[PDB]
């Protein structure tokens, strides 16, 4: 139900933002400067575009010199309500060459 | 005149950062509300090639 993220400096998305949509069956991942909506959607112009509980997955995400780096980790849990207290490492999934500044974000969820 | 460099004001770019337009970033003190006088519109310009 949980499915991406928008970052972006003002989030009008007529200013470049970054924007990540999971599909199921794909990632998919834009810098767009086409307004975007009030509040995002996801019922049941962009200089950039790409295209790849019992359970937690883990993101970091960091900008550096335009490259916007993401690692990760999936993991089994057996307590929903708070981070796991063992240890484990993120590995790198991708190295966005996407050239833009971020300073505000936003999560993607599917509605009915 | 279709060749163009941007801006004279306050920030600056970071290594391979690529900057866009979207409201007026101004070239001086006052705000511009669309203004293109004193202070005013983008300090944008195109080369005379
Ligand atoms: C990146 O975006 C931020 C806004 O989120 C810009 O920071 C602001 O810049 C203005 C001048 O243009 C300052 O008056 C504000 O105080 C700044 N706000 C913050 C939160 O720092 C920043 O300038 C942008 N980066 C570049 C290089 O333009
Ligand atoms: C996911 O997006 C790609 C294009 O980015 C599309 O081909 C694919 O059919 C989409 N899948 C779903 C379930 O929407
Ligand atoms: C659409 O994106 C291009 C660059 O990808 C940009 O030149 C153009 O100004 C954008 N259009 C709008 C409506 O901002």
């Amino acid at each position: 139900i949980i499915r991406g993220w928008i970052f972006g400096t003002t989030l009008d998305s007529k200013t470049q933002s970054l924007l990540i949509v999971n599909n199921a069956t794909n990632v998919v991942i834009k810098v767009c400067e086409f307004q975007f909506c009030n509040d995002p959607f996801l019922d049941v112009n962009c200089t950039f575009e790409y295209v790849s509980f019992k359970n937690l997955r883990e993101f970091v995400f960091k900008n550096i010199d335009g490259y916007f780096k993401i690692y990760s980790k999936h993991t089994p849990i057996n307590l929903v309500r708070d981070l796991p207290q063992g240890f484990s490492a993120l590995e790198p999934l991708v190295d966005l060459p996407i050239g833009i500044n971020i300073t505000r974000f936003q999560t993607l969820l599917a509605l009915h | 005149y279709n060749y163009r460099y941007r801006l004279f004001r306050k920030s600056n770019l970071k290594p391979f950062e690529r900057d866009i337009s979207t409201e007026i970033y101004q070239a001086g003190s006052k705000p511009c509300n669309g203004v293109e006088g004193f202070n005013c519109y983008f300090p944008l310009q195109s080369y005379g090639f």
